[PDB]
């Protein structure tokens, strides 16, 4: 079918800055012919930063590679799950790609100033899946460990969480990170709410697991495994309460199930883009929607 | 730390419950054999 | 490609069922096979959800996911034309579901066994002496809310509050849903796999985040925290005695994030529909099968 999208709006250094990234992708607002500036990628959501809303917005709208930049227009083609494309790793945090590696799109956690073009347009980061999940874990534990040493200095140390969190590793590629060393408490940082979801679900997991095992074990034997895996947890989490207000317990269970499912849909990185044959000499890769 | 289960049948990997991996114990016959052999032992106590 | 399936009725049709079924045009219906013509048996979930008193929702989910999907547009006497749904094709899906669910913009639809009563989405076809039920389609957040409400009813069966669990709430309207008492060993098997995942979570759950959340509830109060009623749980007292170490926290998260993807994908039961461009004036949307 017809795949082009012509959006209307620049000057010479803007031409060079947009020409630097003529192989990258960004989301749109709608799959129509003509659009405005505001319907382009990550502009209306990222300017307080918050990760989960941006991942929801990235899974919300479709995606598009851009092709050419004129003086007053940006010729760009949206991606459809039918046929394949050719995109580029032209992002300033350079994660080297590999053959038949699935590519992800996460909202930019590496600061505004790296993946941007100041006119606004905010490009999302493209990087492979094990690097994606490992940088998710190593930014989340960095968040909670920064909040703990902002609360209690005797629980952890700052260099104790930079010998193991400032670097990601994938097939020998030992990259570094731009970690925000001064987040500031009471929220107000990026990934401030995802840690705030993770802690609540890891707090309500004992009240969930014990209630589930005690409710499942009375139905005598559909399976042995619910009592077979009663030995693998510690007995500290076994003998916790066995009694609470079932109004309060049910409300806690419903909130933990909702936050668990939203968190588990977010830990799945989102729009998974699959490669076929990467060529580092050309910085291009065959890719299609999955 | 053991586990408890009703039944299964006919494995190939060894440490899996089955019907052949059950020891075949009859309690009443073993108690009967144990008691009568205790009495044979108690007669053997008083012989030499 | 030509995707038309005509279903031949084995007898005639009375005028009241004609008037009822012509109201039910555009809804999603399931099919037995994918062949050219089929009879009235094998259509609908009524073969596995019979005219009985004890439902079984998870076997209905299995019958929905196993079979194919179609949409009913043209219905007359002795004959009614269906249009199949196959991956790779796009369709228009109209919103003719009498619990009137307002659809979000460009979200994702989900099919559903009829939770709002058997009699709500059912056409009685006494002429061919059988029954066709219509599977509900409603958006994914309401889908997960209904599903976790179903499983929480299934696990709080053995405890007792009832009206605050077996009744969903939406921006459009709050609804009630039919509740059984036992879903059989397949619902117990879903609870089995859920408790398996949950007990291995509480084996491998990280301990930096609990040490965060203790000082965080004692420092801050949020909507994400007021469910604890400003009370620390007991396992927070008998767990945070240990020291805080980075390496085993990373090794815990490196398996936690692996397991949560499986725990999300276990709630993928029932076919999902990622639609696009829903309009609130046409009551239809461009959809395709994910």
């Amino acid at each position: 079918m017809d795949l082009k999208v012509v959006v209307s709006l620049l000057y010479t250094d803007e031409i060079a800055k947009m020409q630097q990234r003529i192989g990258c992708i960004l989301p749109l607002a709608s799959t129509h012919g003509t659009q405005n500036v505001q319907g382009l990628g990550l502009g209306q959501v990222y300017s307080v930063p918050d990760y989960v809303s941006m991942y929801n917005y990235l899974s919300d709208c479709t995606l598009a590679v851009l092709d050419e930049v004129s003086v007053d227009s940006l010729i760009l083609t949206k991606i459809v799950p039918g046929q394949t494309y050719a995109i580029k790793n032209k992002y300033q945090p350079f994660f080297q790609w590999h053959g038949t590696g699935s590519l992800s799109v996460m909202p930019p956690v590496f600061g505004r100033e790296h993946a941007t073009v100041k006119l606004d347009i905010v490009f999302p980061m493209v990087l492979p899946t094990p690097i994606a999940e490992e940088v998710l874990q190593k930014i989340l534990l960095f968040n909670v460990y920064s909040r703990v040493v902002m609360q209690a200095p005797g629980n952890a140390d700052m260099l104790d969480v930079h010998m193991h969190l400032g670097s990601v590793s994938y097939l020998g590629h030992h990259y570094e990170l731009a970690l925000p060393e001064v987040p500031g408490p009471l929220g107000l940082a990026l990934l401030d709410n995802l840690s705030l979801y993770f802690c609540i679900m890891v707090t309500l997991l004992p009240r969930a697991s014990m209630r589930l095992v005690r409710g499942l074990i009375r139905h005598e034997h559909h399976d042995l495994l619910n009592l077979f895996q009663e030995m693998v947890p510690d007995e500290i989490a076994r003998i916790d309460l066995d009694d609470l207000s079932v109004a309060d317990d049910l409300s806690r269970m419903r909130v933990m199930m909702t936050y668990l499912q939203s968190l588990a849909s977010l830990f799945n990185l989102g729009p998974r883009l699959a490669t076929a044959a990467y060529s580092q000499e050309t910085l291009t890769a065959t890719c299609w929607l999955r | 730390d053991p586990a408890r289960l009703p039944r299964d049948t006919g494995p190939e990997l060894m440490w899996a419950p089955s019907l052949r991996n059950s020891l075949r114990v009859s309690p009443e016959a073993l108690e009967l054999a144990e008691r009568e052999a205790e009495r044979a032992r108690s007669e053997r106590w008083d012989r030499c």
